[PDB]
């Protein structure tokens, strides 16, 4: 059942993805089998020969509130490779202030629509089999594949027409569609909310597709101030602890100054030396509470550049994130919690972490930042897909954190008493 | 005998065009030879002739194979096979016989000369043209052209597997309970029928690919169990390591100690034990690849124990999807384990072993970490899932390393194995300062370009000393100020540094590295009973 198609083509010079198949365990190569042979009756993809050399990678994965496996595909490179684009997908600035926000599952919509023949090729995937006892089961898709950017590219129009009535309808929500998804925000509490998202969903289903606590709450994430400590009486200790933290933090605030402390500093005394502070120390420190009780200004969002996300591990199941894009020019910040559960695992904690601060990135920009981790490779492509719940995948490089970089946000401030 | 099955379009790299090489001159024997040979893979079908319409060329050869003083041939498609295209991948990587289940029964069929079975895509055999050519270069040379997959050819491989699969898929389809697995031109074929039976399956698959023109071998050989495949001795029940002969000689050569160093590093996967660091010595300084080196006793000794571990030959057994998985770990020394996969305990199916390379810094723990995880990608890749972990270290000390560690780490589900010795926490910096002990500000400086320093520190005790250094940097010189603090200190100890590089050990608390000087400061980390570390910005007032 396919229709007139648009080709598609690759940015000029480019040539396929050619990307390795990672090993997978026993239990997804079986659910990837059933879903591929399904697949394959549906016409949605076909097997391929060995004259076609190009592959991308391929998993499964579950969602929270799903015990059913679904199919997840690594377009990462093809979607680099794939050519730029009338609908095109303008990012609003609404949801970014709304007072809740829904992310619905519209993947299933491309499936419907046929892709070009010749850049089927580009599309071929395998599913590898345990110890190599057998070769791999090559396939490739002919319709439209869940997770690349061509995808709600060519579905552009039919999901405006599809939508206009609810939007016309309710001007007073916002709708942002970003690959597999759909934000849907609004002020109204969530009686209205809840209830007209679900009607939302009907207005979908009724055209076909199936498309499915959990709300969100945009600006509530503020970006929060960093606080010093304060004591009775000060140590050589906590003075070097504290002078150190502010003569790095002069490089986001140069107005920062840290000559009267490191004053009371001059002389080898012990450290659990209590030292009172001279009255011009006491002003200098005043001073940089100050300068610290707000956010640099100056720090201005640009559409082309690249959006920077970079987290540290604190420790206790705690962990601190900031975006930029120039380094020490930070668009946001902020303290993440593990997750109920995580208790005993890192990869877990930080994979969740990764698909918050992506999704708000997306709320807020509609871009995925390029993720900097404090983890190594290996320990991360071994089992990040174990807990992996989304149908995007984000961009990542593996670093090395400085421990100074990590002592300065543990200071940031947190509610008094809580949220309750 | 050629197929009736589909031909796998094929294409020539982007933009480039058939191979157009000269051909040699040849003997009237080893040309007399090629005319009869082809004649006949021409009669067959296999080759055909081709006029002068066709610009390109293969050098054909003629060499008498071994143990027939009869002539076969050889066509040279190096050329062609740089500028055909790419497929994607013939041999994966190769199984493992660990991840094998045992078979009542295993026969092999060689589908030999298949490649000759399965033809070639009509557009592409243009460019497998060659030439026979004549005594005195008279006019024509007898030209061919493959109309079937060559031997040789870059494709060939691929093609003839992905065409296979296909022709055994109906037969795979109807018989769920035999398992075949195609590796070169050998079908190996398993069940747990009773042996009747498969004997019976096995004739009815030989008449199945008959269908289709691939002939199967005479009586006269066949092969049969074990199997040798690369490396092990595969029985349907069992498999065995293949024998390990160490040459005993009279004189040795650099190169035949490279040689030998290398296949008793094959060797130690298996047989943990195997050692040779003096094996190795005789190398340093070695001016030729065959300059003779007198064995040091020390390597005498070693190159005999080793002899004595490969003797006790080695069995291990198949996998049994209704048991768990059992993965065993054990530091043998600073940077090396050894491991263990078992189902029943002493029933091995696989072993190997880690040297890990001190590199920059890192600690036992962060190691064993990697151990695990090196295990646990291979248990992926061979049996789909990962092993339950039985480890030498402590679940306290692992929650106290790990919770405060400054990267994220992980273990699959283990459990404590108290099996000396175990990995531990070789010190560990206090969080505050110390009450009642020295306090240490250290410091160090050295000239850049004249590489001269001065290393020292003073106490809040009154203390104090200084070393002038030659030939020194300046981590060297702030480290140095570090190690002198820690000498002279006693058992508590309060240090104070501006040092970039104790920023590094106070987070990574590392318990080895690749600096002589590091480790001189972490032995002495090690000794002290409390020890706290800290950082001051450098060229502030702070002294
Ligand atoms: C079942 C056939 N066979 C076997 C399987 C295999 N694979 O799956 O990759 C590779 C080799 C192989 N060989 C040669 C065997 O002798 C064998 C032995 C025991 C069980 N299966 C064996």
């Amino acid at each position: 059942s396919p229709i007139e198609t648009v080709p598609v083509k690759l940015k000029p010079g480019m040539d396929g993805p050619k990307v390795k198949q990672w090993p997978l365990t026993e239990e997804k190569i079986k659910a990837l089998v059933e879903i591929c042979t399904e697949m394959e009756k549906e016409g949605k993809i076909s097997k391929i020969g060995p004259e076609n050399p190009y592959n991308t990678p391929v998993f499964a994965i579950k969602k929270k509130d799903s015990t059913k496996w679904r199919k997840l595909v690594d377009f990462r490179e093809l979607n680099k490779r794939t050519q730029d684009f009338q609908l095109g997908i303008p990012h609003p600035a609404g949801l970014k202030k709304k007072k809740s926000v829904t992310v619905l599952d519209v993947g299933d919509a491309y499936f419907s629509v046929p892709l070009d023949e010749d850049f089927r090729k580009y599309t071929a995937f395998t599913i590898p089999s345990i110890n190599n006892e057998t070769p791999g089961i090559r396939y490739q898709y002919n319709v439209l594949p869940q997770g690349w950017k061509g995808s709600p590219a060519i579905f552009q129009s039919s999901m405006t027409k599809i939508l206009e009535p609810f939007r016309k309808q309710n001007p007073d929500i916002v709708i942002y569609q970003y690959m597999d998804d759909l934000y849907v925000g609004s002020d109204l509490e969530i009686g209205q909310h809840r209830t007209k998202i679900e009607e939302l969903r009907q207005h979908l289903l009724r055209w076909g597709l199936t498309t499915p606590g959990y709300e969100l709450h945009p600006d509530k994430w503020t970006v929060q101030p960093i606080v010093l400590p304060e004591k009775d009486s000060w140590t050589v200790n906590d003075i070097q602890k504290l002078v150190g933290k502010l003569n790095w933090a002069s490089q986001i605030y140069p107005g920062i100054k840290v000559r009267q402390l490191c004053k009371l500093l001059r002389g080898t005394k012990a450290l659990t030396e209590v030292i009172p502070l001279t009255e011009e120390a006491e002003l200098e420190l005043a001073e940089n509470r100050e300068i610290l009780k707000e956010p640099v200004h100056g720090v201005y969002y640009d559409p082309s550049k690249d959006l920077i996300a970079e987290i540290q591990k604190q420790g206790q199941g705690q962990w601190t994130y900031q975006i930029y894009q120039e380094p020490f020019k930070n668009l946001k910040t902020g303290k993440y919690a593990r997750m109920r559960g995580a208790h005993t695992n890192d990869v877990k904690q930080l994979t969740e972490a990764v698909q918050k601060i992506t999704t708000e990135s997306i709320v807020i920009w509609g871009k995925t930042p390029k993720f900097k981790l404090p983890i190594q490779k290996e320990t991360w492509e071994t089992w990040w897909t174990e807990y992996w719940q989304a149908t995007w995948i984000p961009e990542w490089e593996f670093v090395n954190t400085p421990p100074l970089v990590k002592l300065w946000y543990q200071l940031e401030k947190e509610p008094i008493v809580g949220a309750e | 005998p050629i197929s009736p099955i589909e031909t796998v379009p094929v294409k020539l790299k982007p933009g480039m065009d058939g191979p157009k090489v000269k051909q040699w001159p040849l003997t009237e024997e080893k040309i007399k030879a090629l005319v009869e040979i082809c004649t006949e893979m021409e009669k067959e079908g296999k080759i055909s002739k081709i006029g002068p319409e066709n610009p390109y060329n293969t050098p054909v050869f003629a060499i008498k194979k071994k143990d027939s003083t009869k002539w076969r041939k050889l066509v040279d498609f190096r050329e062609l096979n740089k500028r055909t295209q790419d497929f994607w991948e013939v041999q994966l990587g190769i199984p493992h016989p660990a991840g094998l289940k045992k078979k009542k029964s295993v026969t092999v069929l060689d589908v030999g000369d298949a490649y000759f079975s399965v033809p070639l895509d009509e557009d592409f055999r243009k460019y497998t043209a060659f030439t026979i050519p004549s005594i005195n270069n008279e006019t024509p040379g007898i030209r061919y052209q493959y109309n079937v997959l060559p031997q040789g050819w870059k494709g060939s491989p691929a093609i003839f597997q992905s065409s296979m699969t296909k022709i055994l898929e109906p037969f795979r389809k109807q018989n769920p309970d035999i398992v075949i697995y195609q590796y070169m031109d050998d079908l190996y074929v398993g069940s747990d029928l009773e042996i009747g039976q498969h004997r019976t399956k096995i004739e009815e698959l030989r008449q199945h690919l008959l269908r289709w023109g691939l002939t199967t071998p005479d009586k006269k050989h066949q092969k049969e169990p074990p199997f040798l495949w690369m490396g092990y001795e595969l029985h349907p029940d069992k498999w065995t390591v293949q024998p390990i002969v160490l040459p005993e000689k009279d004189s040795w050569t650099v190169n035949d100690i490279q040689k030998l160093v290398g296949k008793l590093n094959w060797a130690s996967q298996i047989y943990p034990g195997i050692k040779v660091r003096q094996l190795c010595k005789l190398l340093r300084g070695t001016k030729a690849l065959t300059e003779v080196i007198p064995l040091t006793e020390e390597a005498e000794l070693e190159l005999a124990e080793n002899r004595e571990i490969l003797k006790e030959p080695v069995h291990g057994v198949y996998y049994d999807p209704s048991k768990d998985l059992i993965a065993e770990i054990q530091k043998q020394g600073q940077g090396q384990w050894t491991y263990q996969i078992y189902q029943e305990p002493f029933k091995n199916l696989k072993t190997g072993k880690y040297a890990r390379m001190r590199g920059a810094h890192t600690n036992d723990v962060k190691q064993l970490t990697e151990a695990v995880q090196k295990i646990t990608t291979e248990s992926i890749v061979i049996w789909g899932k990962t092993p339950k972990f039985k480890l030498p270290i402590q679940k306290e000390t692992w929650e106290t390393w790990w919770t405060e560690y400054w990267q994220a780490t992980w273990i699959p589900e283990w459990e404590f194995v108290n099996t000396p010795p175990l990995v531990k926490l070789w010190y560990q910096l206090e969080k505050e300062p110390i009450v009642g002990a020295e306090t240490f500000y250290v410091d160090g400086a050295a000239n850049r370009e004249t590489k001269l320093g001065k290393a020292g520190y003073v106490t809040n005790r009154g203390r104090q000393k200084v070393v002038t250094l030659t030939d020194t940097t300046n981590q060297k010189t702030e480290l140095q100020a570090i190690y002198l603090a820690l000498q002279d200190s006693g058992l508590e100890v309060n240090i104070v540094t501006d040092s970039q590089y104790a920023l590094g050990i106070i987070q990574a608390q590392p318990d080895q590295s690749e600096s002589e000087l590091v480790n001189q400061i972490i032995e002495q980390l090690i000794k002290k009973e409390k020890v706290y570390l800290a950082w001051v910005p450098a060229h502030k007032g702070i002294g």
